[PDB]
RNA sequence: CUGGCCCUUGAAAAUCCGGGGGAGAGGGUGUAAAUCUCGCGCCGGGCCGUACCCAUAUCCGCAGCAGGUCUCCAAGGUGAAC
RNA sequence: CCAGUGCGGUAACGCGACCGAUCCCGGAGAAGCCGGCGGGAGCCCCGGGGAGAGUUCUCUUUUCUUUGUGAAGGGCAGGGC
RNA sequence: CAGGGCGAAGCCAGAGGAAACUCUGGUGGAGGUCCGUAGCGGUCCUGACGUGCAAAUCGGUCGUCCGACCUGGGUAUAGGG
């Protein structure tokens, strides 16, 4: 008879994003002439960290070769980048920690994060907090390169798009165990609502369809189609297994 | 190498360790072989690299840490740089 | 003890109603409503972290009212840069230029050879 | 207020367009004199107690010397 | 009359065991008796050193 | 063995969270509140900022390290091999 | 001042400021532009709020209702102590 | 006939003013919580002078009250670097 | 957001040991730590009251009291929502 709570997350205004502190997108440097011939260069400033996100921010400034200024980014930190390393981008840079290249430069096998999965759309996949990507193999007409993401997949992408060279910086946020609720409301109290989730089995049938019951078990099972109605589409979602 | 060399002029030479005083010295020119190492901030590198041919004196990167630098010179401590004034028996000085 | 009572119609103990006791020629201990602390200028290189010499610290919209020399000490990048970080951006620039006449020289004795 | 130090320069200071209300109080050794302008209040504190009486007849022009107890 | 108690607290009348109510620790906090004591044999040992008393070595 | 046989720095979060999670916290605990030693003025001041982020005291250098430690493994192991990929390039 | 804690790193803008740079301005042997002017002098600052209660009888609970309602100051004695 | 967009200190920096636009760089505004310690203050206290009180059957140089300097300048303490 | 208790890492000495390091005495002041004010809560008497002071209050006794703590104002979400 009600809207379950994971219906409510799409309307936003409570279950909405947390973000006044946040430094600001993690972003890659759009392209020019230093991006598309040459190799741009700049120095980093600092390693401050945002809110909401386990990898360390890098303000890395360049200057704009076209008016007389001072360009600066938010480069997601390769582990390794100090201050006052230079960064040096673009096609002709060299293969170096927190150096970005065009990933049809450099050669197979290279670990590189902060990548781009369409030509200079300024960084997307593999940058989380100690994640990379590994560049398999190339195809030098077709100007496509495959490329294997964390989760494993591998995926054909344009050699045109940059990635910076290295891994994210703050490896292993996952291995230190929470320890205690405190740590962890304290930790989303950074992201956005979404904490301390009821299981569906404690609420009554009004709010969510695993409910009711004289002892609190589920009753039907809890895979589900993926062709479901939004309000039914809960437990586990088109699962082809179920079980460890 | 040369933790064999230096040590013996630590013993029997003269020496100068730091900067300010090996710079001093290479100032007055009685010195003739400066042993910087590496994690010396480039800019004190090469501004006694120039410093120093100038007055005509070897340089020497020594591949410490300004601490495998002070372990071989027999001393206790953080030595980033360091001016040999006066070999001993040690053909330090080629 | 005679106790006292704040003065403005604000009573709510902020960074705004900060105050202290004063004795008045009437031997009557009132508030008297302070300024914020103002803080000196930090150095633009941005890696020393102490606060500048030869510049009053005080809030931003007095130095107005102050003098040029109260504002800033009379050398290059004065009441900028905190002149350890000054005498480094002079010799730092001078090894720079001095090293691209020596690859300029390196390069042309390159292809005076080739 | 600003305390002159010299007895010349309020001699200066009280010969202004401004100047007005030279005020003389007698403090028992330290007998002052108080200039009142438009923005400050030169006084001069005299330890002499001969010297401010002669200091009394250089009031130049008339000024309003209200001797004040 | 409490001044006149205050003279006897002078002599430890009224000091017993029987007239304390809060820990040694809270009447007299032995953190404090590291400041008291520490900084008077601190400066006596630095009164004695400018005083050629002892040498560096010795008072090191 | 004083103070404490088998706790050391998580005695101070006594008897809870269960033995296991308190013992594997603790070699955590230990490499997050340690000072390391500066590779570029060699002096004991690495100290950890906030989470991947370390800070040197003296010469004022911030790095990107790993979450509780200055360096993770992989990215020791990147950093090698990284190297090798562009002598192995351009030579 | 100096610490500890964080898978928490803990506000923005008006406003004001120093510095880089150095286009241009200045008078031509006593003056001149200039004074992030040093001292001093002249003139101006309009509009709205400003009583009193702030509560076991002025507020809300049908009321002078043991309810509820955000703060500031805060002595002597005993005691560890607000 | 030329010179003169202020001078001092080796340096930190100092001196009352010290030519200067578009543009550029930076600072201030601009930061959590908690622990410890030091400096200043107000208040509290103790010893001693004044002034006015209280008690005085006996005793108490007695007990009580009161005993001041604003912003803004100017100078120097004592803190910090 | 009194005053106390326990007393973690770190550190210092002293003592053993060949070495690993282990003892002893301090320091040190950690913690969704304990007692316990203020605050916030509301267990038990199945107390008071039950045409009440009160359309849910009142006593004694209680829970918690540096953190998933308590709060003021501003702002967001509106009915099969
Ligand atoms: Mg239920
Ligand atoms: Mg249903
Ligand atoms: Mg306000
Ligand atoms: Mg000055
Ligand atoms: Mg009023
Ligand atoms: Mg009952
Ligand atoms: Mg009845
Ligand atoms: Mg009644």
């Amino acid at each position: 008879g009600r809207v379950i709570r994971g219906q409510r997350k799409g309307a936003g205004s409570v279950f909405r994003a947390h973000v006044k502190h946040r430094k600001g997108a993690a972003r890659l440097r759009a392209v020019d002439f230093a991006e598309r011939h040459g190799y741009i260069k700049g120095i980093v400033k600092d390693i401050i960290h945002d809110p909401g996100r386990g990898a360390p921010l890098a303000k890395v400034v360049f200057r704009d070769p076209y008016r007389f200024k001072k360009r600066t980014e938010l480069f997601i930190a390769a582990e390794g980048i100090h201050t006052g390393q230079f960064v040096y981008c673009g096609k002709k840079a060299q293969l170096n920690i927190g150096n970005v290249l065009p990933v049809g430069t450099m050669p197979e096998g290279t670990i590189v994060c902060c990548l781009e999965e369409k030509p200079g759309d300024r960084g997307k996949l593999a940058r989380a907090s100690g994640n990379y990507a590994t560049v398999i193999s190339h195809n030098p007409e077709t100007k496509k390169t495959r490329v294997k993401l964390p989760s494993g997949s591998k995926k054909v992408i344009s050699s045109a798009n940059r990635a910076v060279v290295g891994v994210v910086a703050g490896g292993g946020r996952i291995d230190k165990p929470i320890l205690k609720a405190g740590r962890a409301y304290h930790k989303y109290k950074a992201k956005r609502n979404c904490w301390p989730r009821v299981r569906g089995v404690a609420m009554n049938p009004v709010e969510h369809p695993f409910g009711g019951g004289n002892h609190q078990h589920i009753g039907k099972p809890s895979t589900i189609r993926r062709d479901a109605p939004a309000g039914r589409k809960v437990g586990l979602i088109a699962a082809r297994r179920t079980g460890r | 190498s040369i933790n064999s060399r230096l040590q013996l002029v630590m013993k029997s030479g003269k020496y100068v360790l730091g900067y300010k005083q090996t710079l001093k010295m290479i100032r007055q020119g009685k010195a003739k072989l400066v042993i910087l190492a590496n994690n010396c901030p480039a800019l004190r590198k090469s501004e006694i690299e120039y410093y120093a041919m100038l007055a005509k004196t070897g340089v020497h990167h020594y591949s410490g840490n300004n601490i495998e630098l002070g372990t071989a010179c027999g001393k206790y401590y953080r030595v980033c740089t360091l001016a040999i004034i006066d070999p001993g028996d040690s053909d330090i000085i080629r | 003890v005679q106790r006292l009572t704040y003065r403005r119609r604000l009573s709510y103990n902020t960074a705004s109603n900060k105050t202290r006791l004063s004795r008045t020629p009437g031997n009557r201990i009132v508030y008297l409503y302070t300024k914020k602390v103002g803080k000196a200028p930090k150095s633009a290189c941005g890696v020393c972290p102490g606060r500048l010499r030869g510049v009053r610290a005080v809030r931003p919209k007095v130095l107005m009212r102050l003098s040029k020399t109260k504002k800033h000490v009379s050398r290059a990048y004065g009441g900028s840069m905190c002149a350890k970080c000054v005498r480094d951006r002079i010799k730092r620039a001078f090894l720079i230029e001095e090293q691209k006449i020596v690859v300029k020289v390196l390069k042309a004795q390159a292809q005076s050879q080739k | 207020p600003r305390k002159i130090e010299e007895i010349k320069d309020f001699l200066l200071t009280a010969r202004r367009k401004d100047a007005k209300s030279v005020k003389i109080k007698k403090n028992k050794d330290n007998v002052k004199f108080k200039v009142r302008c438009s923005r400050y209040l030169y006084t001069l504190v005299i330890t002499d107690k001969e010297k401010a009486e002669k200091l009394k007849q250089s009031l130049p022009p008339g000024l309003a010397v209200k001797e004040l107890k | 009359r409490c001044r006149k108690n205050t003279l006897a607290r002078r002599k430890g009348r009224h000091m017993g065991i029987g007239k304390r109510k809060g820990t040694a620790n809270a009447r007299m906090p032995e953190k404090v008796t590291w400041m008291r004591r520490m900084r008077i044999l601190r400066r006596l040992l630095r009164r004695y050193r400018e005083s050629k008393k002892i040498d560096r070595h010795m008072y090191h | 063995a004083k103070r404490t046989k088998k706790v050391g720095i998580v005695g101070k979060y006594g008897t809870r969270y269960g033995a296991s999670l308190r013992k594997m916290v603790k070699k955590i605990e230990i490499s997050q509140h340690a000072k390391y030693t500066c590779s570029f003025c060699g002096k004991t001041k690495m100290k950890r900022r906030a989470v991947g982020i370390w800070h040197c005291g003296s010469c004022m250098k911030t790095v990107a390290g790993g979450a509780w430690t200055y360096n993770t493994t992989s990215a020791v192991t990147v950093k090698s091999a990284i190297r090798r990929l562009k002598e192995l390039k351009d030579q």
